[PDB]
């Protein structure tokens, strides 16, 4: 988890993600699941 | 916000504006989620009865996305005083659910032990808010945001009449004219992993604003992870 944060896009090797993501195929990137997940700024 | 720049659309979606009888803004919060706002414990006693606007960016302007909403049940920490604005958070459920949209979204809340370790660890973090634009001035009128760097905990001791304590984290800047306001107290700060971005912090205190040789205060989320997510189920 030191190096790099374990490559994990969120949390940390073992990643996992805020509520309202999934964790990716790689089990490393976070998926959102709906159109306005926590922590992203809004696009119109 | 003292210095920083107007917030661009969707930029703050998560700010929040608690507002008083006269429908005036005077505490910012934070979205957790469509039922629940963080803001700061001081801020309940400024107002006897108040609610809370989402999406507002220009409170002179009506602008599509403002939505009202009355508070339900209000969570104050217990241990929250006056004498050391020690434990300075609030809880506040909303009677009806927010609508997410454009300039309306919630902020991550991130676990404990990563927080720490890597979150709290970054160069800076964000605040943002409605508060005076100058110490002795006027509340802005236009949603506002301003970078802060994460200041050493003993730097601030050094430089502050009150207790710090470990409820707490200081950010801002020594001499630069720019920091948090008065009025912006309650509202987020937030620090960006990679493109997520994470409340950290809730706006608390200050000598005065943007003092030369003061920093800013914040009440430290990470503290309050486990009393946040037993607040939320009630
Ligand atoms: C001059 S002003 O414009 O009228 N205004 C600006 C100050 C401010 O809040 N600035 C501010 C600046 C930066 C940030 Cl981040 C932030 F949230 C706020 C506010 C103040 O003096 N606050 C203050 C000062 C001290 C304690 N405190 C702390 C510990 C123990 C006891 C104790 O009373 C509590 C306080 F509310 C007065
Ligand atoms: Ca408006
Ligand atoms: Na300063």
């Amino acid at each position: 988890c030191s190096l790099d944060n374990g490559d994990c896009d969120q949390f940390c090797v073992v990643c996992s993600c805020a509520r309202g993501y999934t964790l990716a195929d790689n089990g490393k990137a976070c998926i959102p699941t709906g159109p306005y997940p926590c922590g992203k700024q809004t696009l119109e | 916000i003292v210095g920083g720049q107007e917030c661009k659309d969707g930029e703050c979606p998560w700010q929040a504006l608690l507002i008083n009888e006269e429908n005036e803004g005077f505490c910012g919060g934070t979205i957790l989620s469509e039922f629940y706002i963080l803001t700061a414990a001081h801020c309940l006693y400024q107002a006897k009865r108040f609610k809370v606007r989402v999406g507002d960016r220009n409170t002179e302007q009506e602008e599509g996305g403002e939505a009202v909403h009355e508070v339900e049940v209000v969570i104050k920490h217990n241990r929250f005083t006056k004498e050391t604005y020690d434990f300075d958070i609030a809880v506040l459920r909303l009677k009806t659910p927010i609508t997410f949209r454009m300039n309306v979204a919630p902020a991550c809340l991130p676990e404990r032990d990563w927080a720490e370790s890597t979150l709290m660890t970054q160069k800076t973090g964000i605040v943002s808010g409605f508060g005076r634009t100058h110490e002795k001035g006027r509340q802005s009128t236009r949603l506002k945001m301003l970078e802060v760097p994460y200041v050493d905990r003993n730097s601030c001791k050094l430089s502050s009449s009150f207790i710090i304590t470990q409820n707490m984290f200081c950010a801002g800047y020594d001499t630069k004219q720019e920091d948090a306001c008065q009025g912006d107290s309650g509202g987020p700060h937030v620090t960006r992993f990679k493109d997520t971005y994470f409340v950290t912090g809730i706006v608390s205190w200050g000598e005065g604003c943007a003092r030369k040789g003061k920093y800013g205060i914040y009440t430290k989320v990470t503290a309050f992870l486990k009393w946040i997510d037993r607040s939320m189920k009630t």
